[PDB]
This record gives C-alpha cells, sequence and structure tokens, in this order.
RNA sequence: UCAUGGAGAGUUCGAUCCUGGCUCAGGAUGAACGCUGGCGGCAUGCUUAACACAUGCAAGUCGGACGGGAAGUGUUUCCAGUGGCGGACGGGUGAGUAACGCGUAAGAACCUGCCCUUGGGAGGGGAACAACAGCUGGAAACGGCUGCUAAUACCCCGUAGGCUGAGAAGCAAAAGGAGGAAUCCGCCCGAGGAGGGGCUCGCGUCUGAUUAGCUAGUUGGUGAGGUAAUAGCUUACCAAGGCGAUGAUCAGUAGCUGGUCCGAGAGGAUGAUCAGCCACACUGGGACUGAGACACGGCCCAGACUCCUACGGGAGGCAGCAGUGGGGAAUUUUCCGCAAUGGGCGAAAGCCUGACGGAGCAAUGCCGCGUGGAGGCAGAAGGCCCACGGGUCGUGAACUUCUUUUCCCGGAGAAGAAGCAAUGACGGUAUCCGGGGAAUAAGCAUCGGCUAACUCUGUGCCAGCAGCCGCGGUAAGACAGAGGAUGCAAGCGUUAUCCGGAAUGAUUGGGCGUAAAGCGUCUGUAGGUGGCUUUUUAAGUCCGCCGUCAAAUCCCAGGGCUCAACCCUGGACAG
C-alpha cells in the first residue's frame, strides 16, 4: 500500500465493534414475554440441565434467554426482563434474564452477592 | 438598533453581569461585536471601557434602563 | 365579544387592505394596459408619426400618475416604479426606435 | 482573492467558455498533493478565446446559473 | 533545555517460537436494572411514538390617535370597536435536507419600520366605514338590510435637491396630538451610517458500482416580461450544449458547527444540556399585510383525526410550560414570582411575559462532609478454624473521658435592589449565637490465573458459576453457606453504547517463498514518479506584518464562593 494512489483511493475500513446482542437493540435490557420455559443441555465437555426461557421481546425479536440462580418461578406467559451476556455452554442462548425484577422473583435463600440476583437483605 | 444591555453570566444566586452591545432582536445571552463592560452587583468592580461605549453611543445604540443608570454613575456622557 | 381578539383584528385589517391594494394595483394594470395598447395601434397603422404623440403622452402621463401614486402608498418599493416606468418608456423608445425619431449613442 | 488561471476547454457557445482549473490540494489523512480539476463557465462579450488558450477567472455579477465569471487575460510574467 | 506521553495478561500445542482471532484490565455516559442509602453545593432530567392530546396559562399594549358608552358624582377609573406598533422576537423539536443548508473565506446586482446624524416641507378640500340605534336570521359560531358618525383611517388639487426618459417633457407628499405658553412626541419627502436581512462564488462537508450513464428550461444566446436585486426566475426563437469512472444519476443514511469523549500522538467516534446558523409547526398546497413571513399559538382550501350540536352546521392544532394516555428498561410539579435580567407597548404612570428568576422530586452526574476523637487490664462472653497447645475475629467491642460537622430544641438574621424614597417569588431561606447529646447515621462487589483477597462445612458432571481459559463424577483456594480477607464507599455491581488496549485498516505504524495474501504472462491509454548543468517566474515551500476563525469550552496565570466542583477577569501557542 503505497502512500500514492493505492491508499488515497482507500485502505479499507474495519466494520464496527459488531453487536454482541442483536436484540436489546436500543439499549441495555428489555422487557420480555415468556413463550417456552424448556431445558437444554450444554456441549460435550460439560454436563448439566440448564433451564432457559425462550422469550418474545418488545423489540420485535424472539430469543432464548438463560435463567440464572437456583429457584425459578417462571411459568408460561409471564413477563421478564432480559439482558445481554453470552452463556458459553449453550448454543443459541445469547441473553440472560434479570432476577428480582418484574414477575421474576429473587432466588431462594441467598446471602452472598445479592445484587446480581435481586434478593433484599435479611437480618 | 443595537441595544447595550446586560447578560447574566454566573451560577444560581450569583448575578455577575456583562454589558454587551448586541442587536436587540437577539436572545438575552447571544453574541456581540464587542462585549464592552462588566457589572458585579454583589460587591466588586465594573470595568467600563469608555472609548467603546462612546463608539456605540456615538453611533446611536441606546442602552436599557440600568445600563443607562450605570452610565449615569460615572461621567461617561460627553456629546462629541 | 371576547376580551382579547388581537389577531382577528389583524385579519380584519388584512381583509380591508387586501381590498384596497388589490383594487388599485388593478387600476395600475388597466392604465398601463391602455398605454401599451394604443402604442401597439400606432405601431401597426398610423401613417403620421410625430403628430399624434399627444394622446400617447397623455395616457402615459396617467400611467405615470397611478404608478407613482401607488409608489407613495407602500404597495410598490422603489425599483418597482422605476422598472415599470422604465418599461413604458422602453416601449415608447422602441416605437420611436423603429421610425422617424433617430436616436443613437 | 486570487484569480483562477486555466485552459479553455471548448467554446462552442456564444460569449461562454468552459475552463479547466487545475488545483493542487493536500489530501487530508495522507500528506500528498493531489490535483483536482474543476471546470467552469466564464463570460466574454468579446468571445476572443479559442480552444486551448488559458485565462484567469475573476468573480463578477452572475450572468446565468453557471456563468458567474468573466475572464480577460493573464499577466504573463513567464 | 524540551520533554509530562505509549504497561500487559489468558487461550491453539506433549512442549517451543510465530502468524492470527477472541476475551479482560482504563476512561466516558442525557443512561437502564439490582442491592444499599446521611447531608450539602452545583449541573442534568422522553435518547423511544415529528404519537394522539383533557384542563389552565404561554402576546400584548396604547384613552397623550378617534368616536361612542358605563361605573363612580367639577373630578376620575374602565371599556368592545376604528386606528398605531408588537404578533416575523423570545420559546420547542430535529421529520426532512448530502445542499452555498452549514463552516470558513471573498464579492456585487439589493432591501431595511423601530435607531443615530443630516437637508428640506406640512395649504386646501371631500366621501364613508366600523362602533351605535332599529328590524331580523341562527341552539351556538356567526350574521344580514335600514340609516348615522370621528380620526394619526381613506380619496382629490397644488407644491418637491426624488423618479422616468437621450433630451423634450411630465410625474409625485403631508397628521395631528399633549401642554397656558415654553416645548415635546410625531408625520411626508429625501441623503448617510450602524445593525439586521436577500443573493453569488472559491474551499471543506457520510456510505454503496451487486446503481453507468444522466440532463431537453436541460446548458448557453437574444428578445419580451418578472423580482427589493443578478439570474432559465419565466416565456418565444436560435445554438447543442452541461454533469460524470477524481463516481455523475439513483438508492440509503444524517440537521450542521463551535464543541464532547477517547487517544501519547496522528487522529477515531460523536453533536444532550451551553451557544450560533437552518428547517418544521396535524399531513399537504396557496396566497394576503407589513420594513420583514409564505407566519407554531394568523387567514383560505384539500386530506385524516377529536369535541359540540337543538342535526342545519360549527370548533381544533402542547414538537410552549406544567399535565394525562400510549409506546418504552427510562426521564419530574396540572408550583411561586415579575424582585432582577431581557423583551413588547406607552409621553409618563404602568401593564403583560410558563422567556427568565426561583422552588419541589430523583444518588442521574461531578465535587465536599459525617457515621466519632483519645485511651482501652491484654482479663472475661461468643463465632470460625486448629497437629487440641492454640490462633483469629480484636483495641475491635464492652468500658472511661473529649467534641457536636451533622441531628433536635430555641433566638438573631442578610446582600441580592438600581443614591428620591419605596420596591424580594426566593424566605424568615443562607449564615451566626445559645442548650442537651456519641448521640441520628455502612453498604456492595470479589477472593482459580489476568486480579489485591482463602480456609472450613454441604453438594457429588447434580445444583450451579462463568468476561476468556474452563471448574463441577467425594475431602472443590472456581458451585452454595460460614468465618476471614480484599477493593471501593454513599455508593457498589451487572448490562448496553463509544474510544483505548488494537501496530487487529498500518501517514506516523503492518504484510504478500512456505503462516491470509503477487493478477498466468505481456503490450499500452488515462494517471503517478523521474537523470545532470545554467537561467527565469514563485504555484507549492519558508520568513515578517496585517485581517479573521463569535462568545462559552480546553491550556496558563490571578480572583471569588470556608475549599473543591462551579463561577468570573486577563493572556496565548498552535492550526
Amino acid at each position: 500500500m503505497p502512500t500514492i494512489k493505492q491508499l488515497i483511493r482507500n485502505t479499507r475500513q474495519p466494520i464496527r465493534n459488531v453487536t454482541k446482542s442483536p436484540a436489546l437493540r436500543g439499549c441495555p435490557q428489555r422487557r420480555g414475554t415468556c413463550t417456552r420455559v424448556y431445558t437444554i443441555t450444554p456441549k460435550k465437555p460439560n454436563s448439566a440441565l440448564r433451564k432457559v426461557a425462550r422469550v418474545r421481546l418488545t423489540s420485535g425479536f424472539e430469543i432464548t434467554a438463560y435463567i440464572p440462580g437456583i429457584g425459578h418461578n417462571l411459568q408460561e406467559h409471564s413477563v421478564v426482563l432480559v439482558r445481554g451476556g453470552r452463556v458459553k455452554d449453550l448454543p443459541g442462548v445469547r441473553y440472560h434474564i434479570v432476577r428480582g425484577t418484574l414477575d421474576a422473583v429473587g432466588v431462594k435463600d441467598r446471602q452472598q452477592g445479592r445484587s446480581k440476583y435481586g434478593v433484599k437483605k435479611p437480618k | 438598533m443595537v441595544k447595550l444591555r446586560l447578560k447574566r453570566c454566573g451560577r444560581k444566586q450569583r448575578a455577575v453581569y456583562r454589558i454587551v452591545a448586541i442587536d436587540v432582536r437577539s436572545r438575552r445571552e447571544g453574541r456581540d461585536l464587542q462585549k464592552v463592560g462588566f457589572y458585579d452587583p454583589i460587591k466588586s468592580q465594573t470595568y467600563l471601557n469608555v472609548p467603546a461605549i462612546l463608539d456605540f453611543l456615538e453611533k446611536g445604540a441606546q442602552p436599557t434602563e440600568t445600563v443607562y443608570d450605570i452610565l449615569k454613575r460615572a461621567e461617561v456622557f460627553k456629546e462629541f | 365579544a371576547d376580551s382579547a381578539a388581537k389577531r382577528t383584528r389583524q385579519a380584519e385589517t388584512r381583509r380591508l387592505r387586501n381590498k384596497a391594494r388589490k383594487s388599485e394595483v388593478k387600476t395600475r394594470m388597466r392604465k398601463v394596459f391602455e398605454a401599451l395598447d394604443a402604442l401597439k395601434k400606432k405601431s401597426g397603422a398610423s401613417t403620421e408619426e410625430l403628430v399624434p404623440i399627444d394622446n400617447l403622452i397623455a395616457e402615459a402621463y396617467s400611467a405615470i400618475d397611478k404608478a407613482v401614486v401607488k409608489g407613495t402608498l407602500h404597495r410598490n418599493t422603489a425599483a418597482r416604479r422605476k422598472s415599470r416606468l422604465a418599461r413604458n418608456k422602453k416601449v415608447v423608445e422602441i416605437h420611436h426606435g423603429w421610425y422617424t425619431p433617430s436616436l443613437a449613442p | 482573492m486570487r484569480s483562477m488561471q486555466g485552459k479553455v476547454i471548448c467554446a462552442t457557445n456564444d460569449k461562454t467558455v468552459n475552463v479547466e482549473v487545475v488545483r493542487l490540494a493536500p489530501h487530508p489523512k495522507y500528506k500528498r498533493r493531489v490535483r483536482k480539476k474543476k471546470k467552469y463557465q466564464a463570460h466574454d462579450p468579446d468571445n476572443q478565446f479559442k480552444v486551448g488558450d488559458w485565462v484567469q477567472l475573476d468573480k463578477c455579477r452572475p450572468i446565468s446559473k453557471t456563468k458567474t465569471f468573466l475572464a480577460v487575460a493573464p499577466e504573463g510574467r513567464q
């Protein structure tokens, strides 16, 4: 790439920081409607039953979001609040569900790091 | 014309005023050909820059009320 | 009526001045129309030229009458009256420019 | 300001000449000196310019949409 | 002297070097959510649906222009109407607009009420139109005949350093009011200036060639018109031009800039509040008056939509401030005041300003402050862990004294307001003085490596965690709990967006034998670069001077708020 004419045509441009969440497309976290609350398995090295809610969003997408924590109240057609963040083990799950927010209760009996799970103080 | 007038330049409850000779149609905090004067009503000085006020009053930009009152404190008024 | 009108008062006065200015600009178009009309006739078939200019000059004076009168009232700026009086005397200078008054710079 | 000297392109219009104006310009991000051509319509009531002569453009009153210059002559100090 | 700036780590492999990608450590948000929440100062507060809008208010004023009437009994306050300016400013939003719209820098063909300077003028007449009185139509909204009236309201004649025209010639104006006067505010015609606009042009102004031709008032010329002014602005005829592979045309996106944030730097992204310019005002399209609009709260028409109707018809534009509803993860009070400041009007008095000045709510942000200070036998009670010796929570607490920022209970009490006095929404706020009293006040992440912090109990590829690597199949420094520790602190975390790191788009700063990559080779157009000497102009280049790049911001130095944040004054390199 000489300074003359292969480069005052253009070098090229890198695209963007590609969006790591194609939904949520305004901004960070977005209200959701539960459609399925099924349970899938990770890839080969792990072994678990991870419990994800496939959730329709208010944006216009439908997307399978993970449910953190131990206990979960989430039945059919409830309302959640999804956020970004890639669960590695599950192919397709791109998102999380916030706990302690609207119609998704905090986890049962947790006393270490409660702000990630929406549990008020005991004691 | 131009109307020599103050503009509020300070925080809340402060009232540090500039004397600017802007066109009268502008909003009260706009832009000037030459920002001539100062007025600090709490307690401080008032730089005036007499030759430029005589330039604009010599041209005929009438001032407002209290700008004229500041101009009546000092002996600025000469009709030449 | 209401205690404050303030803009319908405007629109009333705008209706009135619409009537007056519409009307008397139309008077100006009529008198310029007659001047250019008779000039067209004496360009067409007159056969004696330096004599009948008194009528064209008379109606042209009425044209300069209503032109400048409507220059006094605010419906015509300067360089409107200048452009149209200059228009009429362009036309007169052309009708004499074809023929018997010889004019050269 | 400056005039804009430049070659006459094609004068198949009365009182009207197209003029290439060649202008060096620093390209912004990369620091060379790229030429850009821009051709204009100039006025001449004399229309005494053939193809290929080179004139100087000076701003005047706009004559048409594009014709906003009249070109007379360069100085010629070699 | 200048320098005030550049950090790495993990992951390919049994290991090693390397290329290369991902991920993190750093800042910033107009932010959102979770947990927790003492105060103060200053900012900020629909990013989304330019999506509809209930209610009130957001633009008036002038009786010293004029006529009437309606309270008060010579005297004054008001008033619908005709007039005068103001409604084109101020406020709000960014849908459009890739374009002289903006930014910067020149130019000539113009206009300009209010504002200064300046030369001259204001004789004479006359007709009505509102108002009003009567009749009458309508639920309302509005009207309709009949008469009448005044003026700074209209019309005519004369007169004019103006205009038209080559000249000849013609053409054109006025208004009075206040006051006893004095005089002042005016009016008409000119001539300048300032400021404000209207135009034109150089340069800068996003991506896409899987959009290659476009353009026929199109690009010129003349004549006729037109505009405040130049102009295909418009029209008839003639010429065939004009733009484009340096991206025309089309499609898509986007208000722009002082600036903000990042970066060592070059520059990358972006345009909230602050400020300047543009555009829009329910969606479209028109014109009217005025100096100035094609006018947010003007008019007329069409379209869609909501309200009223007595069914014939009317009325309406919150993207003004507050507010409601919807959408959204998410953005407030249907507040006080014209005291200041700035507008508009008026001779003044004053009036009106949801601009603006304040107040309220919200840790939304930046800054400051507190939750105690000093001592505390090294003796006890307890949690957790222990080679059962003990260790550690731990001077921590308990406990003794000191103090009161804050808290409560009382007193005082501002400037802000302008030399005639009076004039404060804020507010009895800020600040100060006195009386108790440690009293009223600490959480949230993390502890496998990056990355500071670790052991124990339970679970047994389950529950789960996770930013990347990956932990989890019986003793887990990675899950869950406890203890302890770490880092932060009225905050702490997660997420999203942007830059850094990233030399991972490279001018500074990369590569092409084998890692991704040299066309199969060759001719050659456009274009790019180019031998030596001498001479000339100076376009580039360099130096001086000058103009400008608004103010605010950033940098330096002072100054003010008890400091800081923030505010203010002056100065300037760059470029």
